[PDB]
């Protein structure tokens, strides 16, 4: 019978899949924490075997017919195994997007913009440009540095992005999807029993629902940023204008959390940095990772395992290998979890370690599912399930209990204040840049934006949605979208979104659960056993459910609500309207000085 | 890759019984022909151990000891300890089991 035939291929497929994967993560393990031309060579051979295995048995499982399969775990196993994705097309358009996808990383890893009369001071974004974007405050410079950046990246980048979408377009309708756009959004679809059934034409219309709500917040937050960036550049921002696209504190707008010290509500109040503290007590990276632990298990999680401990990095090794700074969680499989960071005793890297840890608990949780169903949920809920580990670690609750803040500490409105205006230049700014820019994706992938005026679209809807303006008039010939990492490497970008409603919702829940009775950004998930067990019935699922019944199964809703968003930042949303009775609330569309 | 377990039988083991085959498990309707693919696997599958896997993935030693009666006098039979030996006094002797 068809269902017992898929029953055998999946035992047979998934034990030689762990042993492939466990030695494809291992080799990418040996080379992140040792790089070195062996070690990538190792990495290239492993993932090349891996990915052939898994293609050669994908085609296998695409001859069965998911009409007569009745048990959803097999279905839902065969629906993953079953997507080509790249492998769809021929070898010759397969080779061709490749090249274009390794010129684009190539050439966005070695962009290069040079001053003008001093040809010796040329300038790389990673090293010196992003130092500018961040710290200089001088209008020119920073003028310069994204008209520079977005000349010699966009004519470079214009033609690779019109073959790119094609090639695109072309692999997305070889996999039965519409356009690229339906094939990124066919990461949220769930078929399953009556009322947990979505659609991914359903979550444009849901990300717009939940982008209606948000406006007035957002708008409140860029008109008081509008009128502190207009203390800082006299005459040339418009009160009634929109902001300028290079005054936002990073190169493409995306994080406005370089504005604080130009944005600070009271600079005589100190923020919650407790690194000296860490220094005083004498900490180092392992309290961190103990420490960690024990909030894990004082919330009802299980211990960390020994091979944790014993195979992970914590620290900068000095012994000749050249290692990764970026912080990454890895689960190899056969319950080997493990930890690249370079941990420095500092705050920041102390709430990594939670959000590193919350992927890793994450990660742990569903091992007793099948190989195929080893994941989150979807995209969004395995970095929205750390963001609130690090929501949690950051409270002044938490850090007097662990005895880094004093007991006699006092915790002012103030200092909530300013914490909560830091939080949503973070979090809340970069909500309508990335709906914007995943709009912009979703319209050029479906053809709704005419090919010869794509620019003048988009920079139409940085005047509409985001309110931000262009510095200078951009005709056709450029590509300003991809100057990001994400859009020039191919990496779909809904996942914050959804990553920060569902971090939120999450925080709300286990609040919820856990009886918290005051505000929700001062809310400590600690020492709450019961939290931590209605985590665990979603962290226990993994991907084998539809994604709707794990968030009612967290907070009892089956759709996206910004309603714990805006809970959240209540008593900041109320700081704002306070402020902003005399201003003029929101941005016009025609460009303003 | 020198440990090997059975993945596939048509039919559950009995107590006590080993299967040491090496047939080819065919799970759907053509015959396998001695040939892996397509809905014939070959059942033993390697214990890939390494020794950075999780404590569920390990490896165990397991021996399992099975005590049997008969109708034959039994002649496994534990230790009977054997203390000192004490002269000129009255003892009571378990000598051989002779009491
Ligand atoms: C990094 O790789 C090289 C190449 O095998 C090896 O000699 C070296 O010992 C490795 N580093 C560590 C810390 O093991
Ligand atoms: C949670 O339990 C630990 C266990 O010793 C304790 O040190 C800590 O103070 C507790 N936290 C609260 C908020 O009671």
């Amino acid at each position: 019978l068809t269902e017992e035939n898929a029953k055998t291929f999946l035992n047979n497929f998934n034990q030689e899949a762990e042993d492939l994967s466990y030695q494809s993560s291992l080799a990418s393990w040996n080379y992140n924490t040792n790089i070195t031309e062996e070690n990538a060579q190792k990495m290239s051979e492993a993932a090349a075997k891996w990915s052939a295995f898994y293609e050669e048995q994908s085609k296998t499982a695409q001859s069965f017919s998911l009409q007569e399969i009745q048990t959803p775990i097999i279905k839902r196993q065969l629906q993953a195994l079953q997507q080509s994705g790249s492998s769809a097309l021929s070898a010759d358009k397969n080779k061709q997007l490749n090249t274009i996808l390794n010129t684009m990383s190539t050439i966005y890893s070695t962009g290069k913009v040079c001053n003008p009369k001093n040809p010796q001071e040329c300038l790389l974004l990673e090293p010196g440009l992003d130092e500018i974007m961040a710290t200089s405050t001088d209008y020119n410079s920073r003028l310069w540095a994204w008209e520079g950046w977005r000349a010699e990246v966009g004519k470079q980048l214009r033609p690779l992005y019109e073959e790119y979408v094609v090639l695109k377009n072309e692999m997305a309708r070889a996999n039965n999807y519409n356009d690229y756009g339906d094939y990124w959004r066919g990461d949220y679809e769930a078929e399953g029993a009556d009322g947990y059934n979505y659609n991914r034409n359903q979550l444009i219309e849901d990300v717009e629902r939940t982008f209606a709500e948000i406006k007035p917040l957002y708008e409140h937050l860029h008109a008081y940023v509008r009128r502190k960036l207009m203390d800082t550049y006299p005459s040339y921002i418009s009160p009634t204008g929109c902001l300028p696209a290079h005054l936002l504190g990073d190169m493409w707008g995306r994080f406005w959390t370089n504005l604080y010290p130009l944005t600070v509500p009271f600079a005589q109040k100190p923020n919650i940095d407790v690194t000296d503290a860490m220094m005083n007590q004498g900490w180092d990276a392992e309290r961190i990772f103990q420490e960690a632990e024990k909030f894990f298990v004082s919330v009802g999680l299980p211990h960390m395992t020994q091979g944790f401990w014993a195979n992970s990095m914590l620290t900068e090794p000095a012994d000749g290998r050249k290692v990764v700074c970026h912080p990454t969680a890895w689960d190899l499989g056969h319950g080997d979890f493990r930890i690249k960071m370079c941990t420095k005793v500092t705050m920041d890297n102390f709430l990594t370690a939670h959000h590193e840890m919350g992927h890793i608990q994450y990660d742990m949780a569903y091992a007793r599912q099948p190989f195929l169903l080893r994941n989150g949920a979807n995209e969004g809920f395995h970095e929205a399930v750390g963001e609130i580990m690090s929501l949690s670690a950051a409270t002044p609750k938490h850090l007097k209990s662990i005895g880094l803040l004093p007991s006699d500490f006092q915790e002012d409105s103030e200092t909530e204040i300013n914490f909560l205006l830091k939080q949503a230049l973070t979090i809340v700014g970069t909500l309508p840049f990335t709906y914007m820019l995943e709009k912009w994706r979703w319209m050029v992938f479906r053809g709704e934006i005419p090919k010869e005026q794509w620019m003048k679209k988009w920079w139409e809807m940085k005047r509409e949605i985001v309110g931000v303006v262009e510095p200078l008039p951009h005709d056709e010939t450029y590509c300003d979208p991809a100057s990001l990492f994400h859009v020039s490497n191919d990496y779909s970008f809904i996942r914050y979104y959804t990553r920060t409603i569902y971090q939120f919702q999450f925080q709300e829940a286990l609040c919820q659960a856990a009886k918290y009775n005051g505000s929700l950004h001062k809310c400590d998930i600690s020492n709450s056993t019961e939290a931590g067990q209605k985590l665990l019935k979603m962290l226990s699922l993994g991907n084998s459910e539809p994604w709707t019944k794990a968030l009612e199964n967290v907070v009892g809703a089956r759709n996206m609500d910004v309603k714990p968003l805006l809970n959240y930042f209540q008593p900041l949303f109320d700081w704002l309207k306070e402020q902003n009775r005399n201003s003029f609330v929101g941005w016009n569309t025609e460009w303003s000085p | 890759y020198n440990y090997l377990y059975r993945l596939f039988r048509k039919s559950n083991l009995k107590p006590f019984e080993r299967d040491i085959s090496t047939e080819i498990y065919q799970a759907g309707n053509k015959p396998c022909n001695g040939v892996a693919g397509f809905n014939c696997y070959f059942p033993l599958r390697s214990y890939g151990f390494r020794p950075t896997y999780g404590v569920g993935h390990q490896p165990y030693r397991v021996v399992v000891l099975s005590f049997e009666l008969l109708h034959a006098p039994a002649t496994v039979c534990g230790p009977k300890k054997s203390t000192n030996l004490v002269k000129n006094k009255c003892v009571n002797f378990n000598f051989n089991g002779l009491t």
